[PDB]
């Protein structure tokens, strides 16, 4: 009875919404702690800016954008929509970082 | 008291105010256009201080800086930015 | 009473008297040793190689 | 554990700003170990910084001079 | 009375802070006169480019200040700014939108 | 021509954590121990402390 | 068939010689010169040294097709895998 | 008989170059476009061994012009000089 | 005033083979700084002296499996390809008349 | 005439510790002279720039240290630290 959308159109939706804004995603508190410990994995006892961390998040994330832009164009080619990590692994290796 | 700090804040902002009287522009970009004048002038330091190694050299020349300025820009830009620069000198060295 | 020097070998090098160094290795403790003259001999002869677990008599 | 801390959801925002339609369920945790290796460089340079002027606090320039030593240069903190 | 050389030029970037700079800079031991009237004249130019198509932006996004938005739009759709600046990020500037042709529905 | 000569005599070997007869060494840490407590106390134990104990009586390792 | 083809393909991964003939490269590298500036003069080591660049950005590149090719479950290289390795890679789009 | 010299880099040269890239097919479209991809990169190499020409006020172009040429673009070449 | 008749270099006080007197005046002549210090050529000598020995050693073990007496550009080519730390200080250099290493991929072969 | 200068006669004279019977071929010296001076670039320059980031004057051991440690990947940046340690502390004594 409810109505319920096509699965993709919401997809799209959601691509929109995004491609516009440009916030934030991963949350702030989560990548503190993550970034908190890896250093403490290296050195003990340090302190971070506020700002060192999120610039360390705002690369992190156009990073994460590219690659997921290069494994979109990976998949595409492979006449396919659906992202599997073999086009991951294809786009890290031609852009020369894994191999 | 403490140190004073450097920027390139007032020359961009008069800058803009010179080509878009009416528009401001935020702190945000304030801080994005310090870094964009910082990056580009430290390329073309940089790589102008090579061809003086490369040619045997000692003096920067305004005639070594426009070699330099011609292999970090793309065509159309880098032939505006010479000529500009051209009248530039041209002018300065009217009135020293 | 006698002194003994039972455990697994990892590596030996011996150089060109002559020195040599070879780490032995237990499942709770690691050593590295330097051998002497006689005992260069006494490993050239037996010939060790890496993994082997081998006992040795010190006085002998 | 921190890692996990990459929710799902994060891994699918970060997805449709890319551009893609459809999303593996098996992607996140191949996903989570690019994210755990391309911070792993950074770090690397950015304590060692940071460790150079004897001080043990990581400021917002050593990450810049990281990144741009490694090729990607970023604008708006100190650049 | 004391004018300074970027007035003497007609330029708008300091041509005695650039000159210090390169003297401090260790690029070279002597610096030449013309030199920083020239890389001043340079970047005068490389900023008034992008800001003019940064504020351009921002006037079709109908807000009368520039924000980091406006200056991703001016470098990402001038496709020599792009070429220029490939290698960098703009800090909360986000991309453009992009969706591929074969990923439209039907 | 005061200062004494250097010793013909081998210098002995002691624990670097407890002071006693040590007979073994360590490749990982290049140290000296006695026993197994010794031996998981000295590898529960820091970078820091070891390359002090190293400086103290002082190695190749600076 | 399909069997030749591996003999050279194992050939001349082992060889290490110039695939280009030097003349028709000579030549059309100061025909590339002539448009930036008339009556140019070139070292001999500048052509070689040009010739081994190209050489060796090619090979890259057609490693790279390759991958490409065989991330499509296919054996044949087209370019639309040359398009797509020069994209991803970054010296277009 | 008047041919640009971008026909001369031989189709033999491209399927041998392929060959030592490690591919068994070649489609017949590559032929075309390989050649103008080397056209492309001669496009951004020479251009700058020019420049570095005239610089040093010289009429011939020299090796160690390309070799920084090629520094210059992340494609650093050994054993030519510098 | 009287000086010492052939006096020793720095390299060989320092125990290494490069010329630290040579890394110096570069280091110098340079314009990395307006200053440099007395220990870092003396340490840049030392680097140079480690990477060259290592480089070499994979060189000549690479040849030596080939039946020849002389290093080529070839063997330096299979020295630094096969070992990874070498290959990923060295991702983006050609080098010379060195060729590719030879790799066949899993998909491509008969059978 | 010209000192062009070069370590075609320091790397060789390195190759004799580790194999005595060894020789080098004439590009072989070429390729091993480009990589010693493209790697004294490359450490001098990390040295210099952050040297000018920590706002000083002298480009010292501990500055080129920390420069060995940013560019040298692996095993190899403790090694050569080990190594340039060594090196130090006897040219010192």
């Amino acid at each position: 009875k409810p109505h319920r959308y096509r699965p993709g159109t919401v997809a799209l939706r959601e691509i929109r919404r995004y491609q516009k804004s440009t916030e934030l995603l991963i949350r702030k508190l989560p990548f503190q702690r993550l970034v908190r410990e890896i250093a403490q994995d290296f050195k003990t006892d340090l302190r971070f800016q506020s700002s060192a961390v999120m610039a360390l998040q705002e690369a992190c994330e156009a990073y994460l954008v590219g690659l997921f832009e290069d494994t979109n164009l990976c998949a595409i080619h492979a006449k396919r929509v659906t992202i599997m990590p073999k086009d991951i692994q294809l786009a890290r290796r031609i852009r020369g970082e894994r191999a | 008291k403490r140190s004073r700090k450097e920027s390139y804040s007032i020359y961009v902002y008069k800058v803009l105010k010179q080509v878009h009287p009416d528009t401001g522009i935020s702190s945000k970009a304030m801080g994005i256009m310090n870094s964009f004048v910082n990056d580009i002038f430290e390329r073309i330091a940089g790589e102008a201080s090579r061809l003086a190694h490369y040619n045997k050299r000692s003096t920067i020349t305004s005639r070594e800086i426009q070699t330099a300025v011609r292999l970090l820009l793309p065509g159309e830009l880098a032939k505006h930015a010479v000529s500009e620069g051209t009248k530039a000198v041209t002018k300065y060295t009217s009135a020293k | 009473e006698t002194e003994i020097i039972e455990g697994e070998v990892v590596e030996i090098q011996i150089d060109r008297s002559k020195v040599g160094k070879l780490t032995l290795k237990t499942t709770e403790m690691e050593t590295i040793y330097d051998l002497g003259t006689k005992m260069i001999e006494s490993l050239t002869k037996d010939k060790v190689q890496a993994g082997d677990v081998i006992t040795i008599d010190k006085a002998t | 554990d921190n890692i996990q801390g990459i929710t799902k959801p994060a891994i699918r925002r970060l997805a449709r700003r890319g551009g893609v339609k459809r999303i593996s369920g098996l992607i996140y945790e191949e996903t989570r170990g690019v994210l755990k290796v391309f911070l792993e460089n950074v770090i690397r340079d950015a304590v060692t910084y940071t460790e150079h002027a004897k001080r043990k606090t990581v400021t917002a320039m050593d990450v810049v001079y990281a990144l741009k030593r490694q090729g990607r240069t970023l604008y708006g903190f100190g650049g | 009375k004391a004018k300074t050389r970027s007035s003497r030029a007609g330029l708008q970037f300091p041509v005695g802070r650039v000159h210090r700079l390169l003297r401090k800079g260790n690029y070279s031991e002597r610096v030449g006169a013309g030199a920083p009237v020239y890389l001043a004249a340079v970047l005068e130019y490389l900023t008034a480019e992008i800001l003019e198509l940064a504020g351009n932006a921002a006037r079709d996004n109908k807000k009368t200040r520039i924000i980091p938005r406006h200056l991703q739009l001016a470098i990402r759709n001038d496709e020599e700014l792009n070429k220029l600046l490939g290698r960098v990020t703009i800090a909360q500037g986000g991309v453009l939108p992009n969706i591929q042709a074969v990923l439209l529905p039907k | 021509s005061i200062d004494a000569p250097p010793s013909f005599k081998p210098a002995k070997k002691y624990s670097d954590v407890s002071g006693l007869l040590a007979n073994y060494t360590d490749p990982q840490s290049k140290l000296r121990f006695s026993t197994i407590e010794e031996f998981s106390y000295i590898r529960r134990l820091p970078s820091d402390v070891v390359t002090g104990y190293l400086a103290l009586r002082k190695a190749t390792s600076i």
